[PDB]
């Protein structure tokens, strides 16, 4: 079935307001959570631009194709998806308004572009540089999640935040693929909102009391066999010959209380005591008489751990890695200041923390275990991103509108062509950056026009970035107000949103059919 | 939507409209099944099993909605008892009324945030002047008539008739039995009925109760070696021959000659692997049994998983089938394992009662199960209603009498807080009338008498209603100051529980 | 089954919409048309071949635009769109007024005398190349990338298009026709850049030949391509029995190794040390050779033989008895097992005849070098179609007003009633001038009759509209410019495309 050119960008434009309008407030504190129950048929939470998209099985086009696009910025920042579809539409409710008077739909697509570039040039312009403080990362991370959750919300998230990009930063890489370890926890309440410096260990030993607070964490992280198994295992296994089994029978605790030894020897060797403490964890099953041994030596000699966590434990502890126990230096393992080993509800989440040299920072929350316990640690992980950027750029500006107006305004205060033609373009292109505080001032409170008019006249006697008071509808310096755009995210869906909408203004059919 | 795009059963009407009224049914259906009431609502489980309750879980859990506006929430009222007894019948109505007063504010539309903090904002207020709603607190635990002051309450809180000797019987059952410090324990305390004789015959036997049949001579010792097992005899024979009786014909009095004996090397081998009582999931068997007679092993013909889950549970019990000479690994924990007769039936009894391993099992005697059901419903209540784990549960009225207490405080308040805001603050302390005006429908008078009276009452933590006729004309019982309380705590879950969803539950449009 | 004049019609019909949406896609400025499947999979392209597809198609003449389409997509890839416009365009305009006039006829001779007078203001209007000027090249192909908007590495791709293409460029018969692309081999490489490619001569052996024991490098070892037959013989010519004793196996095997030899040695009379066995490959083939110490290279294509065949520049040969580096490996020549990223690349380099390269590509990795390659695969072409052809037009308008004015003239002064084709052909060149009317996003009919004009008296040799100048134009200046086959190519097929369709009145199963 098909759908020709006007035909064919109604259905395009006409697809994005509804969808585009549920997000009017998906950003700021303002933005409303949005629940599927729908989404592949379960209960959940949501509230981001692309995540929604994605989320939902979204059987539009034109609800499909920009979430491969705003997979971008969700991918770059993770948030603005939940701001850019604003602008789209309202982009592609400009440029029919010429066709609709008619219009070539060329040059409306070929006007927005030194308008997507002088628009582009004013973020250059308008673009904060800002040294980054962990109180101005703090308010870029609770600009991010008021977006996400309650500014509330974004309280106990902002320390973890700011503190686990904050020894990254150290690490002087601008972007975090560690210190994004984060934990759930058994709780009545999502509240809690924990940061380990360093790791947090999900298995516990099959062994409690073994070493229940290990303070010097002398961390051999060992895919050994210390369970090689007890009894009848042939090559470790059952198998069809028993002229080997009746060779294999005895070696097998004997590779055993080896590793034990390897380890008792190593514990001693790493202690001499059961005053420093010591872990031993294994990728695999241990047996609990090595255990046994092993527990009453001061270890916690851990098993079946997930190599993800060998990972982190052998980088951010500095840990290591053997098949063999042997011996080891003390020091050759790697090292947490303290180890706490912690039950919330049945199992023993041990605490490897402040794992020395970490590069990797475990934020643990605590909660009723929900898809509320997930709709927290979304809300911190692309703020997370968000405020990586801030670490990216070094420009941050504030958002809650006070960008667009002054950037709206130049585009539009003088057609930067002085070309009807561009403007064409432009006017289509220049207006549509009002739609994010202009909605969500009157999604909070009054039309947008008064704040409009403030927010440019504020910024034309001002040109200080003020921006709304995201529950009023009224316009605040957003500066120090804290709600704050990096010029990375930004300038991204401001490309994002311009980039797609014109070859999608350039589709004069579809036929259904492949 | 308009195309033919995404996922989504709310918003629109839904949000608005139909969330609200999904958010308004069930809760309609809590209104008389919380506090004084004499309403009562029949269910059939996935048994088709027909049973009345005002509980809300039971009749929760059958209950399927497209929306999730009537599902989500109902985990708060488990979440709330999670944490207590009742209260949690209280909990989503307070909700599903103070909502769709904002529905209202969408017809007077009020935006959302400004329609959602008031709420939270005054929800704070409650919490704050709810601590000067605690008229009491709880003494003795040990004390009948400290706790069953209370535990009427949840029990009225869900039903009115039979409250009394149920908290007496509750504290009977000796809530007492634990210091309740933070240490209390419903594994060892047991709701467990005797079909037979009465409800006020029913009894409380401190140590596990276990109505299964005690089979054969009763335990070895009293601190009870305990072998639980699924299947401890599935039978040692395999008949399966020429004929699988007989062709070659001796061959068959082998193995039934030789069954028994394996039978016995188990129950021999039960009294080798030194359990004074062995447990069975599956069937008892009766040679095994006479060798288990012989061995004097106390057993358990057959064994529910209930049965085996406390078994495994107290004991530190592994229920197994077992084909062989069983191994000792549930060994013992109770240190007397008894035999009882209450309704005149054989009661499995294990008592270790430590205070902290202390068993008080309530053994109830009725000749119905839904009757001592709904009735365990409120039983199951009023222990954890009685379960604070505050030893001081800094009493506040029971009943509802502090609903009217806060209604003139927060709304006087919501008075003085300006702009939009006021409603959101002042339909939050308009949230209480609801119960107030549902009970006082079972109680036979309009709620304007009531709450007229209920805030002429003015400032009591006392004066309130309920199913009576002192619900009815006086407006006026004592929900506090005849011996109905409430511990300090799940008002404040109730309260703020609840509040989070109707904010939570109207800002998803999805 | 299916007759006359709604065949007609569905002519018309079909082929009006068959050439029509793409030309939106049409144009450096496009638009790009929606696809959906019907399980709701979206297409965006500018490509009809590609648009062809995806669509549900059923009319057969439809079908048939498909073929003269993949038939172009087989020559260039490129004007499948615009070939499939004009015929669209032809068979619209005369058809039902013609065949309503009562004819195929008279409109399929005077696109007879259509074709010619552009073919002849072609000559005219297309002006010859410096191919020995890359640059007077490069812009062509600098121009050939962007229609499609591809610059980036093709801006070097552009250059390494116009090298070896020209040296790929070695064919005769007699008259020197050059095709010659199985010559040009490319490479698939990680790392490198897109950047940093090249062209190596003789045909490198990239793709099937990684083998190691090629040794590595031949300084000049000759390469051989076997034709033999180099199969060991079990007797002394033949083969004789199979081996399933002891007895079989020391007589038959001996025998097995003289064949070998006696042509390895053959192989030896042309010293190399490089063979790549393809007919006559036996297990003792390479192993003689590998004991003769001579990297014989089986387990191979004979393309790679025929790469190999272009990579010495020479043939595969059958010859068991005394075999020459003229035979194979012709020239001194190169090989070498090269390392680019780390594949093994056989590079048999120095054809015996010149212009012997062969392009490497480097991406930063396989990937974003075919994104080199496969604009580079336009670039590269173009050139031998600048190659194939000497001449080049301004474009647009430029190349479209210019033969309808003689055409008209013919059609005026002609007469008869062919002149209503040569009306019928008039106008048919401003479609894509529509089209870049549609590029720049403006009033056609002005710019029409506006570029009408401006044949008028300029004669629209260099003047079209082009759509992305957006302005009526010099395409000299402005530099749009094809090798005039290409647009004749476009030219060349609609004519007998629509002459095609012209002749159906008949679709029967």
């Amino acid at each position: 079935e098909v759908a020709r050119a006007q035909a064919a960008l109604a259905v395009n434009i006409s697809a994005a307001r509804g969808l585009q309008d549920v997000l009017r407030t998906n950003l700021g504190p303002k933005g409303t959570m949005k629940m599927l129950v729908s989404g592949a048929g379960d209960i959940k939470l949501t509230k981001d631009g692309n995540v929604l998209l994605h989320e939902m099985q979204i059987q539009h086009p034109t609800a499909s194709l920009i979430a491969k696009v705003a997979t971008a910025q969700d991918d770059i920042t993770g948030d603005g998806t939940t701001s850019n579809v604003l602008i789209i539409g309202e982009l592609l409710k400009q440029a029919d308004l010429y066709i609709s008077e008619g219009l070539h739909p060329r040059i409306i697509t070929e006007g927005f572009e030194a308008a997507k570039e002088k628009a582009l040039q004013f973020l250059e312009e308008v673009k904060v540089s800002r040294e980054m403080d962990r109180e101005t990362l703090i308010d870029v991370a609770r600009t991010s999640l008021r977006t996400k959750v309650h500014a509330e919300l974004a309280d106990v998230l902002t320390e973890a935040v700011v503190d686990s990009i904050l020894a990254i930063k150290k690490q002087d890489e601008p972007i975090d693929l560690f210190m994004i370890e984060i934990m759930e926890m058994k709780h009545k309440s999502e509240t809690d909102t924990s940061l380990i410096r360093g790791l947090v260990l999900d298995h516990g030993a099959r062994h409690p009391d073994m070493k229940k607070r290990v303070e010097d964490a002398y961390i051999l992280t060992c895919n050994v066999s210390l369970e090689y198994e007890k009894t009848e295992v042939n090559s470790g296994f059952f198998y069809k010959s028993a002229e080997e089994r009746e060779k294999l029978v005895k070696a097998e605790r004997k590779f055993i209380e080896d590793r034990v030894k390897k380890i008792i020897e190593l514990k001693r060797k790493v202690c001499g005591d059961s005053d420093k403490g010591f872990v031993v964890i294994n990728q695999k099953g241990i047996d609990p008489f090595s255990l046994d041994a092993l527990s009453k030596e001061g270890i916690v000699a851990l098993r079946r751990a997930k190599r993800r966590n060998m990972e982190r434990l052998t980088l951010a502890c500095g840990g290591v890695a053997l098949n063999s126990f042997d011996d080891l230096s003390p020091d050759c393992l790697g090292h947490a200041g303290l180890v706490y080993e912690y039950t919330l509800g049945e199992e023993k989440f041990t605490f490897i923390e402040k794992c020395n040299n970490p590069r990797s920072v475990t934020l643990l929350i605590k909660g009723p275990n929900k898809h509320t316990l997930t709709q927290i640690k979304d809300a911190v992980r692309d703020g997370l991103r968000a405020v990586k950027n801030a670490i990216d750029d070094g420009c941050v500006v504030p958002g809650a509108g006070a960008v667009e107006v002054a950037m709206a305004e130049a585009l539009i205060k003088h057609k930067p062509s002085v070309k009807g033609r561009a403007q064409l373009g432009v006017q289509a292109f220049a207006d549509a950056l009002l739609i994010i505080p202009k909605v969500l001032a009157q999604n909070s409170g009054f039309d947008l026009q008064e704040t409009l008019v403030k927010i440019q006249a504020e910024h034309s006697e001002s040109g200080q970035l003020v921006g709304v008071d995201l529950n009023t509808g009224e316009p605040m310096v957003a500066a120090e107000v804290g709600v704050w755009d990096n010029y990375c995210v930004k300038k991204q869906l401001l490309h994002s949103c311009t980039v797609i909408a014109t070859n999608i203004l350039l589709v004069d059919e579809i036929m259904r059919a492949g | 939507m308009l195309k033919e795009g995404a996922k989504h059963f709310s918003g629109l009407e839904e949000a608005v409209y139909r969330n609200i009224q999904a958010c308004k049914e069930l809760a309609q259906t809590t209104r008389t099944a919380y506090g004084p009431n004499g309403m009562n609502k029949m269910v059939i489980n996935h048994l088709e099993k027909l049973f009345v309750t005002n509980d809300a879980a039971t009749i929760l859990r059958e209950l399927e909605v497209q929306h999730p506006a009537a599902k989500m929430i109902v985990m708060a009222s488990h979440m709330q008892e999670q944490e207590v007894g009742d209260g949690t019948n209280f909990v989503l109505v307070f909700a599903g009324a103070l909502l769709e007063l904002a529905e209202e504010l969408l017809r007077i539309g009020l935006s959302v945030s400004e329609v959602i903090e008031g709420y939270e904002i005054a929800c704070r207020k409650a919490h704050e002047i709810l601590p000067n709603l605690v008229c009491c607190s709880a003494k003795n635990l040990r004390d009948i008539d400290e706790v069953s002051s209370l535990l009427r309450t949840s029990i009225m809180s869900k039903q009115y008739g039979n409250e009394v000797f149920l908290a007496k019987l509750i504290a009977q059952a000796c809530v007492s039995i634990f210091p309740d410090s933070g240490h209390f324990n419903v594994d060892n305390i047991r709701v467990c009925k005797i079909l037979g004789s009465g409800i006020s015959s029913s009894s409380v036997l401190h140590g596990m109760v276990f109505k299964k049949e005690t089979e054969g001579d009763v335990t070895s010792v009293k601190d009870a070696k305990i072998a639980v097992y699924s299947c401890p005899f599935d039978g040692m024979i395999t008949e399966t021959k020429g004929t699988v009786l007989i062709k070659t014909a001796e061959e068959l009095m082998n193995f039934s000659k030789g069954e028994e004996n394996l039978m016995d090397a188990q129950v021999k081998a039960i009294a080798d692997t030194g359990a004074n009582v062995v447990v069975t999931g599956g069937k008892v068997a009766d040679m095994a049994l006479h060798y288990a007679n012989k061995y004097n092993i106390m057993l358990v013909r057959l064994n529910s998983k209930w049965d085996l889950r406390r078994l495994c549970k107290t004991v530190g019990a592994t229920a197994l089938p077992r084909l062989t000479p069983p191994v000792l690994e549930e060994m013992g924990h109770c240190d007397s394992v008894y035999l009882s007769e209450v309704g005149d039936t054989q009661v499995v009894v294990f008592k270790h009662e430590k205070e902290d391993g202390a068993i008080s099992t309530i053994v109830l005697r009725g000749s119905t199960d839904n009757l001592m059901d709904d009735i365990e419903r409120a039983v199951d209540d009023g222990v954890n209603t009685f379960k604070v784990l505050t030893r001081d549960k800094r009493l506040v009225p029971g009943g509802g009498a502090t609903e009217i207490e806060l209604a003139k405080q927060i709304t006087s308040y919501g008075e003085t807080c300006p702009g939009l805001e006021q409603y959101a603050i002042k339909k939050f302390a308009e949230a209480f009338e609801a119960i107030p005006r549902a009970l006082a429908e079972n109680s036979g008078v309009k709620a304007n008498e009531v709450i007229s009276k209920l805030y002429a009452v003015h400032q009591e933590g006392n004066k309130n209603v309920g199913l009576d006729i002192e619900a009815e004309v006086p407006a006026v019982k004592d929900m506090l100051e005849a011996g109905i309380l409430d511990t300090y705590l799940g008002k404040y879950w109730a309260i703020k529980l609840a509040t989070n969803a109707a904010v939570t539950v109207l800002r998803v449009d999805q | 089954r299916e007759s006359g004049r709604k065949v007609q019609s569905g002519n018309i019909n079909a082929a009006k919409t068959i050439a029509d949406i793409i030309r939106t896609c049409l144009g450096p400025k496009s638009m790009m048309k929606m696809l959906l499947d019907p399980m709701g999979g979206i297409v965006m392209t500018n490509d009809g071949n590609a648009i062809l597809r995806e669509i549900q198609v059923q009319h057969p003449a439809a079908k048939s635009m498909i073929e003269i389409s993949r038939t172009q997509d087989e020559e260039v890839g490129d004007g499948t769109t615009s070939v499939i416009i004009l015929a669209g365009e032809m068979l619209s305009v005369a058809e039902h007024f013609l065949e309503q006039q009562m004819h195929p006829t008279v409109v399929i001779s005077a696109y007879r005398k259509a074709l010619d007078d552009m073919i002849s203001t072609l000559k005219k209007i297309s002006i010859p190349v410096d191919i020995s000027d890359s640059d007077m090249m490069l812009n062509i192909i600098n121009s050939s990338i962007t229609t499609k908007a591809i610059s980036r590495w093709s801006s070097l791709a552009c250059n390494i298009a116009l090298d070896a293409v020209k040296m790929v460029q070695f064919e005769e018969n007699g008259r020197k026709e050059i095709d010659i692309k199985k010559y040009a081999r490319v490479e698939k490489i990680p790392g490198g850049i897109i950047e940093d490619s090249c062209v190596l001569r003789g045909v490198m052996i990239n793709k099937d030949v990684t083998h190691p024991r090629m040794r590595r490098y031949i300084k000049n070892p000759r390469i051989v391509l076997l034709d033999s037959s180099l199969e060991y013989k079990k007797g002394e010519s033949q083969t004789d029995i199979e081996i399933t004793r002891e007895e079989d196996f020391t007589r038959i095997l001996q025998m097995e190794e003289e064949y070998i030899q006696q042509l390895c040695e053959d192989i030896i009379q042309l010293k190399p040390d490089v063979v790549i066995t393809e007919k006559g490959i036996s297990d003792l083939a390479q192993h003689y050779l590998m004991r003769a110490n001579i990297t014989a290279i089986r387990r191979v294509r004979k393309t790679d033989n025929n790469r190999i065949a272009r990579a010495c520049g020479a043939r595969i040969v059958s010859r068991p008895e005394e075999l020459r580096e003229d035979d194979v490996g012709t020239g001194a020549g190169l090989l070498e097992i090269k390392k680019i990223g780390d594949e093994y690349f056989t590079f048999i380099t120095d054809c015996k005849d010149p212009k012997a390269c062969t392009i490497l590509l480097r991406g930063a990795s396989k990937e974003i070098l075919s994104e080199v390659e496969r604009n580079l695969q336009d670039a590269m072409q173009v050139c031998r179609n600048v190659l194939l052809d000497p001449q080049l037009v301004p474009g647009g308008g430029a190349s479209e007003m210019a033969v309808a004015h003689a055409l008209t003239e013919k059609s005026k002064a002609m007469t008869g009633v062919e002149q209503w084709p040569y009306r019928a052909v008039a106008q048919a060149l401003e479609v894509i001038p529509r089209t870049l009317i549609q590029n720049c996003g403006a009033s056609t009919i002005r710019l029409l009759t506006s570029l009408r004009a401006k044949h008028t008296q300029e004669n629209c040799e260099t003047w079209g509209v082009n759509g992305e100048t957006g302005t009526l134009v010099d395409m000299k200046e402005l530099g749009i410019w094809e090798p005039l086959a290409v647009k004749l190519q476009t030219y060349k097929t609609a004519v007998e495309t629509a002459v095609l369709l012209l002749r159906i009145d008949d679709i029967v199963s």
